[PDB]
Order: C-alpha cells, then structure tokens, then sequence
C-alpha cells in the first residue's frame, strides 16, 4: 500500500488545484458574463431614447 | 544523482524533497529543519553506497518550502526534483555516466601516455635545476665591481697549487 | 617562440641584442594587431587552418561571439559542419585534414566554454557524436583536443 | 519623584493586568494553531486547562505524556517528568524556534 | 514553585483530539480520566475549548506559528520586567505582586472564563492582525512603565545630591 | 516511524493540502461575485452616458 498511498496522495493534490481552478474558471466566465447581462440593459434605453423621438 | 532515486524509488516502493548530502551534516540538517518545522516532518536517511548521504524529508504543508531549500542549499546539499518518473531520468542519466566515463578513459589514457616520456625524464629536469639554483645562488654572492666579478673565499693550501 | 626563449639569454655586445629586440617586435605586432573578426572568416573559407598568435587568444573569441550571429550564430554552424565534413570525407590521417582537426577543436573549446547556447547548436548540427569519435582517432593532439572539446560541453548540460 | 512614584505603581499594576490578558491569548490561540496543523481532522478539539497543586507539576506532566503521547507517535513518546530543554548544537535541540526532540502531544505549561 | 504563587495555582494547556483516550489506565473517557486519575483525583480542571479562526492558506498557517512564538516570550519579557520594577519600588505583599490575582479575582477562576476574552479581539476577525495588535498593546505598555521608571531613577539622584547641598 | 504511522501522517497529508485549498477556493470565488455586479454597474453607467 505504500505506492497506492503516494497515489491517493498525487489525486488529493491534483484535486486541490482543480478546485482552486474553478474559482478561478468561474471569474472568467463572470467577467464575459457582466457585458452579456450589461447588453440587455443598453438595448431597452436605446430604442425608448427612440419612441420620444417618433414623437417630437 | 542515480543513487538518491535508486533509493528513493525503493522508500516509495516499501511535498517531499529529495537529493545528497555529507554524511557530517545529515545530523545538523534533521535538528535545523525540526527547530524550523516544528514536529511536521518524516526525515529519512540512506547512506550513498568523501562520503554521502541521501535525505527524504516530507515538508507536510507548505509557506516553508523555499526555507527548507535555504537550509539545504546553505551546507551545500544538492537536491535532485523528478516530477516525471524514477524510470525514464534514469536512462537520460545512465546515457550521460558511460558517455562521461569514456571522456574519463580517453582524457587519463592520454595521461599515461604523457607521463612515460616524463618518468624517465624527470632526473635529468630536477637535476638541471637543483644545480642551476645552486649555481646562482653562489654567483648572488660575488661582488660585481667594475664589470667583473670578485670571488672571496677560503681554500685550503693543500689546495693552492690545483686551483692556480 | 625562438625569439622570445633568445631574448633573456642575450650577448654580451649591444648590437646583438638590438637586432634580437627590433626582429621580437615586428613578428608579434604584426599578427595581433590585424582585426579578430577578419581572420577567424578568412581561416575559415578559404578552409585552410593553423594557430596563430591571436587566433588562440580568450580575447579573440569573446569580441567575435556577437558578430557571429545572423542565423543563430551561422559562422560558428559552419565552422563546426567544417570538423564534421573532413573526419568523413576523404577520411582521416592524411597530413592536410589532420593539421585544420586541431585548429577547428581548439576554436570551438573556446566558444563553447564562453557561451551556454552553444550546446543547442552541437547537438542541431550533430557535432555533439563526432566529437566523441575524435577521442579514438588517432593522434595525441587530436585526442587531446577532444578531451577539451567535450569537457567544455558537458559542463553546462549537467553541473 | 512623588508626582512619578504614584503614577508609576497605578500605571505598573494596570499595565500588569492587561499583559496577563494578551499572554494568555497567545497561548490558548498558540495551542488551537498547533492542534489544527498537527492533527488535522476532527476540526474541533477538546482542550482543557489543568491545574496542578503545587510542587506536582513533575509527576502530572508525565502520567499526561504516557496517556496521550502515543497518538504522536510510538517512538516519539519517551519518559520525562520535569521540562526537558536542550540546546547544545544542531545535534540536541528543543524550542519551537527548531527542535529534534519534543512534546509528542501539544502541550504547554503556563506558569506565573 | 511555592512563594510565586499565593492563591494561584500553576497549569498546563492541552489539546488533544476529542478522539484521544488514555492509556494509562484504559476504558476510560478523557473527561473522567482528567477527573479521577490524574494525581490522586485532586486535579482541578477547567474548559478552555476557543472557536475558529479564520485561516487563508497552508503557508501562511506557518508564518502564524512564527509569530505566535516570539511575541509569546516577548510578553512574558514584558511581565518579567514589570514584576521587577514592582519589587524595586518596594512594593511586595503576601498575595500580590509576585502573584497578582488578575483583576483581583483569583488566577485559576480568570482561567476558568477565559474562553476568549473580548477587549477589542474579535472571533470574526483574521487571525493575523489579531496577533499583532496583541504584541502592539504590550510592548506600548512595556516602553511606559520603562520610561517612568527612568525618569524615577534620574529624580532620586538630584535629591540625593541636593541633599548633600543643604547640610552635609 | 513505522509505515502505519508515517501512513496516517500521510492521510493527513492530503487532508491538510485539500482543506486549505476548499477555504483558499471560497474566498477566490466570493471575490468573483462582488466583481461581476461592480463590473455590470460600471459598463451600463458609461453607456447610458453615451445613449444620453
């Protein structure tokens, strides 16, 4: 079991950085995700900045 | 460098650092890294077979690991990090040994070689020498005057009448 | 080197030692004082190759390193392909070839032990194995400069 | 010297008073930190803080170090009755600064 | 010890896991063991169990235990000389000053509700900062009594002195 | 020690390095939400600027 050890020992540290990555992972989504949920938001004063224009 | 992972392959086999060291500073090395890392350590020895010493430490954390390696590093111990495999360096190393060796039986052939034509030469070089020291030593002992030298010195009258 | 053994065991008159002193000056002068870089390149062409009094100096090396470079040090490249040609072509032990191995060892010593990146260009050559050939061709003065040559590479690939 | 004899005993004894706090927080944090860096699971730890009669600390700490010092380690618990300290060398060393012998169990010993 | 304490009693801090059991005299749960057992049942013990800290990484758990080191003997220093200007000015009694009960309420009962004490040392807090403001609070503490007491002792000597001046 | 001891050591050995890693995660992650809503604030204030 000495070399199953080390093993279990080399997973346990692979699964470490994998869980500190996907802190890092989930950043890097949430920054792409802020300009597609700030998109939406621009869009709908655009074309009521519009409709009071039509009017005038 | 072969024998620290011949006998660190063999201790996985029955976080962790690896390499040589004087035998004379294994003992100050265990007692620094244990007054550093309190408690926190597995340390292992297994003797080079001046002579040697390899270490296995388990450094169980981290934020000391580059404090083990400046107690390491200061008594000139040399770590060896694989991080590949304890079989595949081992061919690159053993492909370096004969290769390296075979400078060694080439560079002391030559050596050999050399040395024949100097052997049987060296007491005609050293006694050349021995006798021309002794030569200038004794003409430092003369006068020079007027573009001459003067030699003062005692003979005995038994003596005279061989010399004139 | 005549000359220069000649010039602390002098004659008694004057005149004698003027003529072993103005003779000294010129041969020295006149070897050191052409550029570095001219006379490696001309060597190296024309493939006719021999010591020389500047052309084994540390000094000579060092300046010319940089210069070199214009294709991953090209002229260095050429020099070491030049070893490689003369040991295989034509082969070796013939009076011409065996006169320029000696040369072509002593210069790439010197680059090699100067310069880290110099064991890339060995091994992309291939001058790195024929090097190991030369320590078994004959020859004291051969095997002796393949010594040198391989002690200098092997220092930087493992300390 | 009056006006600075009375200040000096007030301010010694509130001084002394605070001292004795923050060295006491030391140690209980000092052996918490200890504890989660040898042990590691169970995340919480029983701790108690003993009092010891006096002139009998000796015999206490070791019927405590043949009790729990096992957990430590088989060889790393050896007898000793009375604080052990050596300091020749890097051969014989005990502190927390560097150590090659120690407590197998996290222990303290607070005295006044 | 036997004249450093007066209605103190001396101590020893452990932790052990909640897991341990002695084997001493086995079969025996901790609590109990600490009781009954050890020596001769007269062992007064007391809970000390304080609550988590925060803790950033593996490495800087280390440089904790540095910290937690020094400034631990440099606060025991800062006692060691308080205790000794204490004595200097003469001020000795048979239950204090050499024993002190903390706050005037006995030394093992302090102790006994000591279970983080709360003067401006937060369990919430980060656990590095919390260290240093300890060390910070003493060693002010400790350049105070230091300083007065300097200024004591250059005072005395222009009394003496003036003394002599005025009939000697 | 023996290798039962020095493999319980080693249990903990990748507990240590597993929970110090989940803690060290968390916070890396807590600072990725504060970040994304300031991010949002700030791209659509600018442009509502530039829509004005």
């Amino acid at each position: 079991s000495q070399k199953n050890g080390i093993a279990t020992l080399l997973q346990a540290e692979k699964e470490a950085h994998e869980i500190v990555s996907k802190a890092r992972k989930y950043r890097q989504d949430k920054l792409k995700q802020a300009k597609t949920d700030a998109a939406k938001e621009i869009d709908s004063y655009k074309i009521q900045k519009d409709k009071e224009l039509k009017e005038f | 460098q072969r024998q620290v992972i011949f006998e660190c392959s063999k201790f996985i086999e029955v976080y962790m650092i690896t390499g040589s060291i004087r035998r004379t500073k294994v003992d100050i090395l265990n007692r620094i890294l244990w007054r550093l890392l309190r408690g926190n350590l597995i340390f292992q020895n297994f003797p080079i077979e001046v002579e040697k010493d390899c270490f296995i430490i388990f450094t169980h954390g981290e934020t000391l690991l580059k404090k083990v390696k400046r107690v390491i590093d200061s008594l000139n111990g040399k770590i060896v990090s694989l991080n590949t495999r304890s079989s595949e360096l081992v061919d690159t190393l053993n492909r370096q040994i004969d290769d390296l060796q075979r400078i060694l039986d080439t560079t002391e052939q030559t050596l050999h070689t050399e040395l024949l034509v100097i052997h049987d030469q060296l007491p005609v070089w050293s006694a050349m020498t021995k006798r021309e020291k002794y030569v200038y030593t004794t003409l430092n002992k003369f006068q020079q005057e007027s573009q001459g030298l003067i030699a003062e010195g005692w003979v005995p009258s038994t003596e005279l009448i061989h010399l004139q | 080197p005549t000359v220069q053994s000649l010039s602390e065991r002098k004659y008694s008159d004057e005149e004698l030692r003027q003529d072993i002193s103005n003779l000294k000056e010129i041969l020295e002068n006149e070897y050191q004082e052409l550029t570095s870089f001219d006379e490696y390149v001309a060597e190296l062409d024309s493939k006719l190759l021999c010591w020389s009094p500047p052309h084994v100096d540390n000094g000579f090396w060092s300046d010319n390193i940089d210069e070199f470079k214009k294709d991953n040090y090209k002229i260095f490249r050429q020099l070491i392909e030049l070893l490689q040609a003369k040991v295989r072509n034509g082969d070796v032990n013939a009076k011409q070839e065996k006169i320029i191995i000696q040369v072509a060892l002593n210069d790439i010593t010197h680059v090699v032990e100067l310069l880290p990146e110099s064991i890339d260009v060995l091994d992309k050559t291939g001058g790195k194995a024929d090097i190991m050939e030369l320590l078994n061709h004959s020859d004291s003065r051969v095997k002796y400069e393949a010594l040198k040559a391989t002690q200098a590479i092997i220092g930087y690939t493992f300390k | 010297e009056q006006s600075l004899r009375v200040q000096l005993v007030r301010l010694a004894k509130t001084a002394y008073v605070d001292v004795f706090i923050n060295w006491f927080h030391i140690k209980a944090l000092r052996v918490y930190v200890e504890s989660v860096l040898r042990y590691g699971l169970p995340p919480h730890f029983n701790i108690k803080i003993i009092a010891v009669p006096p002139k009998n600390l000796s015999k206490c700490k070791s019927e405590l170090i043949d009790a729990f010092g096992f957990l430590g380690g088989n060889a790393f618990m050896k007898d000793k009755k009375g604080k052990i300290n050596k300091q020749d060398t890097s051969l014989h060393q005990y502190a927390s600064l560097v150590d090659t012998e120690y407590e197998p169990f996290v222990m303290y010993i607070i005295n006044l | 010890m036997a004249t450093a304490l007066y209605t103190a009693n001396d101590f020893i801090l452990i932790s052990l896991p909640q897991n341990a059991q002695p084997v001493t005299a086995p079969g025996s749960k901790t609590d109990s063991w600490f009781n009954e057992t050890l020596i001769g049942g007269r062992a007064f013990v007391s809970d000390f169990k304080i609550p988590e800290f925060k803790i950033g990484s593996l490495d800087t758990l280390i440089v904790e235990s540095e910290e937690l080191s020094k400034v631990d003997n440099q606060i025991g220093a800062s006692i060691g000389k308080i205790i000794e200007i204490l004595q200097g000015l003469n001020e000795t009694s048979t239950n204090a000053y050499r024993t002190l009960p903390i706050n005037n309420m006995p030394v093992p009962e302090y102790l006994e509700n000591f279970q983080w004490q709360t003067r401006k040392f937060k369990l919430d807090k980060s656990i590095k900062d919390l260290i240093t403001l300890i060390s910070n609070e003493s060693s002010q503490l400790d350049a105070d009594v230091r300083a007065t007491y300097a200024n004591y002792n250059s005072a005395k000597t222009n009394l003496a002195a003036a003394e002599r001046k005025k009939t000697g | 020690l023996t290798p039962n001891q020095v493999n319980d050591e080693l249990n903990k050995m990748q507990a240590f390095i597993r929970k110090e890693a989940e803690e060290k995660a968390k916070e890396i992650q807590l600072k990725a939400d504060q970040e994304y809503e300031i991010e949002k604030t700030n791209i659509v204030r600018n442009e509502t600027n530039n829509i004005d």
